[PDB]
């Protein structure tokens, strides 16, 4: 019955743990990705980590229990976890993007301006975006109908909050980063664009592979984003302003749920386990 | 290049006059040295950790 | 002119007296010995602190202290039992590829592409490292530099000459003159005295340092010889070169003893130093390892893996105690 | 342990790595370009050229390498000029691994003239050799080549005299600057083997103040642009 559902989330847990700590591992003993963007990409990991160790085990009990079995404060606790540690990962990947765009965008930044301390000043900002969505509602912005139910973990209904929460945890990031990868792409053509015929048909060759490969890799990457985060998301802001005619069935919310979830899993894969670098120092390690 | 000829062969002619011992001597006196201060080499026996300088104090 | 004829007859009454003196192989006078056997060293420290390949490194006499250079144009003096940084020489120029340590203990020079080997005075009144003398005169980049003494230095640079200089005047005393290639590696004679020097001509040169010619001329190796050190005993000196051979000359055998080569290596050797009694010979690779080597039968005895990029410098202690490896990942490495 | 000797020599240790990261840091915000080329190449012009008004961001004369510093549109470079280093390249090629680009400097006008050394050995065939010598190395095999062509004027005035077929014989086209200046830029750059890892930028050295120098920042930017653009997987 409930033991298919049990191992295939501990699998799932269990790989997004070892993926993000492989990840955070080879950052820390390797000496060649001691840069800002594999600080970014580092500081993204150990969010997807605690995703995993924190969150993750929570939901899978609940899930596999169907009921809270953990009381109202840990489910609260449970609650403030998930947005704060999600937020930060989606607001890891804009600060990742925004990083990106600033070192393909302004060479002269790349060169003088770029230091550590911004990698450093992103993941607070990161961190603190996730603490300014996930506190607030412990602190007000409470209907009783939240505790009503001892038996359920379920976030606030409230249109205000659920209006704030859903568009600084997912919208604002979404439209951030597709403005940046958007620019990126204009930016990789213009510089992509820029017997004498043989010469010039490998030129042109180059030149279309280079087009397949960026729109191959902005793909993946708004690609994953999108059917990781977006399809819970519209659903996280249309339920709350429909009270009836929309009744959400347990499967598809628990599987937009765990697609939310899986984008912790699938990020150290989409951001470290492609580049050459890390795949260099992994085999090193091994 | 002439005047560098006669220099090189001096050079050669130098060489060819300097006395030389046989290889068994030669080998027997490498093995001679190595023997004799084999007790005294750190990296060939390996040294306790209590004098090891890089080990312990 | 016709002086080549004589030349190539000088030649080959020279090898047929080398071959003449060679009457058994160092191998059948050593068989009986039994083998030093698989040898365990790990790494014990690891000085950090430079920010590009490292070129040279060289220890003490105290066998405690040891300086390093790397391309960020640092000079630092370590302390390997602590790994303390004691020192840090800024550089004029950051193209260094090559360090020395006084004997004394009281100056530390250091020379690259720049033809200049410049001399620090570590031991001051204000306790500020300053640079004591810069000798110019070389016409190619200085490829190694020992102290002959507190007072004398001998040089190696890419303009196929040795010189010794004068530290106190600044002028060459002697230059040696005879190799046709650059020269790139220097090791002096224990009773300081002598000094051998390889070059990329292939061959090594025995030098009298107060007579100033060309002693005597090893030509075993088949490529450019990148490293030099002699025997602790003094009478004989391994050479490194690009054809992955570690070659045994022997001084007053005036030829070579031994050929220290593997099938699975294809890669040259950067550096080579003796252990304290000469059985084991280190040798550094271009594939970020050290073989270390049985001198006296040509077996590997260990390899000090470890490094990443390429070991590019390497030597033991006076005392014996511990083998320093830097390489071009940036790190020192002390393995005892 | 505990002894002040000991704390002073770790509080010494620290303070000196404290020094060393920083001079790290500022030594990394600069542009490291390597200039080569031949004897009489014009790399004293471009040098030249690129020291005008901005320089500088009992020692003795190097004569080995000499390093040049200067500072356009708030870029800082630093260009090694090895001329002065008569031995084997193969020694010390690979010090100058890790620079952001390399500056080949090629007159045109020794396309006619031919080297001392013998005389069947033509100036641009030995340039010509250089540039693919130092094109495919194992350590240049991802640094992009800034390729200055230098003395344009007196190459033209030579062509008008002397025809290109002494230099290129199976050149074939009319004997004006354009077509000739053309046909060398694709001979220098059909030498690069490396086409999808490192890109060759030509310029025609002139003589104005700032356009070389233009040349060269515009080239860096975008080697850099493009170094980002392949780490992020775009490139
Ligand atoms: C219709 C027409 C055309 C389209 C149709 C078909 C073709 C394309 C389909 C869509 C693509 C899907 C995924 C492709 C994956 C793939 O091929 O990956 C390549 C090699 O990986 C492996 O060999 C194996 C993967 C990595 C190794 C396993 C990692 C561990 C997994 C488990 C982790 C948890 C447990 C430890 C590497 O990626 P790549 O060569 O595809 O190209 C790029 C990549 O897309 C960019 O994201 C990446 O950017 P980065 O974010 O900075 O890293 C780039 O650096 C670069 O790697
Ligand atoms: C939430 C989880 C379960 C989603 C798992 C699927 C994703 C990994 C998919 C969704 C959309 C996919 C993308 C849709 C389309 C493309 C274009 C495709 O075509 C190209 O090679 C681009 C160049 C060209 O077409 O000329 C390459 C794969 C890519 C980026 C796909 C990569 C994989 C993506 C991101
Ligand atoms: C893109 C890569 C990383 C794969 C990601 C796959 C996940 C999105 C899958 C794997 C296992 C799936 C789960 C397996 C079983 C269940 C139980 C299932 O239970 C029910 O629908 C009935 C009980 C109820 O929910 O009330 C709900 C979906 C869920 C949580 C699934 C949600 C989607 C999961 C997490
Ligand atoms: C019953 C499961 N629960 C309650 C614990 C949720 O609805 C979780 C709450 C989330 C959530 C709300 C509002 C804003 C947000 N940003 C990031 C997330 C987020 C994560 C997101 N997870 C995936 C599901």
């Amino acid at each position: 019955y409930q033991v298919i559902t049990s191992l295939l989330l501990g699998t799932l847990i269990f790989c997004a743990v070892l993926g993000n700590a492989c990840v955070v591992a080879a950052i820390a003993l390797e000496r060649s990705l001691q840069n800002v963007a594999n600080y970014l990409i580092g500081s993204l990991a150990v969010t997807d980590l605690m995703v995993s160790v924190l969150v993750l085990p929570m939901a899978a009990l609940y899930q596999v229990l169907n009921k809270w079995t953990l009381g109202q404060v840990t489910c609260d606790l449970f609650i403030a976890l998930d947005v704060l540690c999600c937020t930060s990962s989606i607001w890891h990947l804009c600060a990742i993007a925004l990083d990106r765009y600033w070192a393909i965008t302004d060479p002269i930044d790349y060169v003088n301006k770029r230091t550590p301390r911004r990698a450093a000043a992103l993941i607070s900002l990161t961190w603190l975006i996730g603490f300014l969505i996930s506190i607030p509602p412990m602190l007000g912005w409470r209907t009783p109908e939240d505790r009503s139910d001892p038996d359920a973990c379920t976030i606030s209904k409230d249109h205000g909050y659920t209006i704030y929460s859903t568009f600084g945890a997912f919208y604002i990031p979404l439209l951030l980063m597709l403005v940046l990868y958007g620019r990126i792409f204009r930016a990789a053509r213009f510089r992509i664009r820029k017997k004498n015929e043989r010469n010039a048909e490998a030129k042109r060759k180059m030149a279309l592979a280079r087009e397949r490969k960026t729109v191959k890799t902005l793909g993946i990457i708004m690609g994953t984003f999108i059917l990781c985060w977006l399809p819970f998301f519209i659903v996280a802001l249309v339920l709350p302003f429909c009270e009836s005619s929309c009744h959400m069935p347990t499967l598809l919310g628990a599987i937009i749920n765990w697609l939310g979830y899986s984008n912790s899993l699938l990020n150290p894969v989409i951001y470290a386990y492609f580049n050459k670098d890390f795949q260099n120092a992994f085999k090193k390690i091994i | 290049s002439i005047a560098q000829a006669r220099k090189l062969v001096e050079q050669l002619k130098m060489e060819a006059n300097i006395d030389r011992i046989k290889v068994s001597k030669a080998a027997a006196d490498l093995m001679a040295y190595c023997e004799a201060h084999a007790k005294e080499d750190p990296l060939l026996t390996p040294v306790p950790a209590s004098e090891n300088p890089f080990r312990e104090k | 002119d016709q002086l080549r004829q004589e030349a190539e007859q000088l030649k080959n009454q020279i090898r047929d007296a080398r071959k003449a003196c060679a009457d058994a192989t160092l191998s059948q006078i050593t068989n009986n010995i039994d083998p030093v056997g698989r040898i365990q060293m790990r790494t014990r420290r690891t000085l950090r602190g430079h920010l590009a390949k490292i070129y040279a490194m060289h220890w003490g006499t105290d066998s405690r202290l040891l300086v390093s250079a790397s391309q960020d144009g640092k000079l630092i003096i370590w302390d390997s039992y602590t790994t303390n940084k004691v020192h840090a020489i800024p550089l004029r120029s950051s193209w260094v590829m090559t360090c020395a340590y006084a004997p004394s203990g009281n100056y530390v020079a250091c020379g690259g592409l720049d033809n200049i080997c410049s001399i620090y005075n570590l031991k001051t009144r204000e306790g500020n490292v300053r640079v004591s003398r810069e000798l110019a005169g070389h016409t190619g980049y200085l490829s190694c530099c020992r102290f002959l003494d507190d007072n004398q230095i001998v040089t190696s640079s890419g303009d196929t000459t040795c010189a010794l200089w004068d530290i106190e005047t600044g002028q060459q005393t002697t230059t040696f003159t005879g190799h046709t290639g650059d020269v790139m590696s220097l090791s002096l004679a224990p009773d300081t005295r002598l000094f051998v020097s390889g070059a990329c001509d292939a061959s090594a040169k025995l030098w009298d340092v107060r007579e100033g010619m060309c002693r005597q001329t090893f030509t075993g190796h088949e490529s450019d010889i990148n490293a030099i050190c002699f025997f602790p005993n003094g009478n004989a000196f391994a050479t490194g070169s690009d054809d992955a051979t570690c070659r045994l000359f022997d001084l007053r055998a005036d030829q070579e003893l031994m050929t220290y080569s593997h099938d699975n290596i294809i890669c040259g050797i950067t550096s080579v130093s003796f252990s304290k009694s000469g059985r084991l010979l280190l040798a550094g690779y271009d594939d970020f390892n050290c073989n270390v080597w049985d001198a006296l039968k040509a077996d590997r005895a260990g390899v000090l893996a470890g490094h990443d990029n390429r070991v590019s410098c390497l030597g033991v202690t006076d005392d014996g105690m511990a083998v320093a490896t830097g390489s071009w990942d940036s790190f020192l490495k002390i393995w005892n | 342990t505990l002894s002040a000797e000991d704390k002073a020599a770790v509080e010494r240790s620290k303070m000196i790595d404290r020094n060393l990261r920083e001079d790290g840091e500022k030594a990394a915000r600069e542009v490291k370009l390597l200039l080569l080329g031949a004897g009489e190449s014009g790399k004293s012009t471009i040098v030249k050229q690129m020291k005008i008004i901005h320089e500088a961001g009992t020692r003795v004369k190097t004569t080995g390498i000499v390093e040049t510093h200067f500072t356009f549109k708030d870029l800082h470079f630093k260009m090694f000029d090895v001329g002065g280093q008569r031995s084997e390249r193969k020694k010390w090629i690979h010090c100058f691994e890790g620079v952001t680009a390399i500056i080949f400097c090629v007159a045109l006008s020794d396309y006619d003239l031919v080297l001392a050394e013998d005389e069947e050995m033509n100036r641009m065939h030995e340039s010509m050799k250089l540039f693919d010598s130092i094109c495919n190395n194992k350590w240049f095999t991802d640094t992009s080549i800034i390729l200055f062509l230098n003395k344009k004027d007196l190459f033209e005035e030579k062509i008008k005299k002397s025809p290109l077929t002494i230099c290129y014989p199976e050149y074939a086209g009319s004997n004006t600057y354009e077509e000739a200046a053309a046909y060398i830029q694709c001979q220098f750059e059909d030498l690069n083997k490396r086409k999808d890892t490192k890109e060759i930028y030509t310029h025609f050295t002139c003589a104005t103040d700032t356009k070389n120098v233009q040349f060269v920042f515009d080239a860096v930017t975008d080697v850099i642009i493009k170094n980002n653009l392949k780490d992020c997987g775009l490139f």
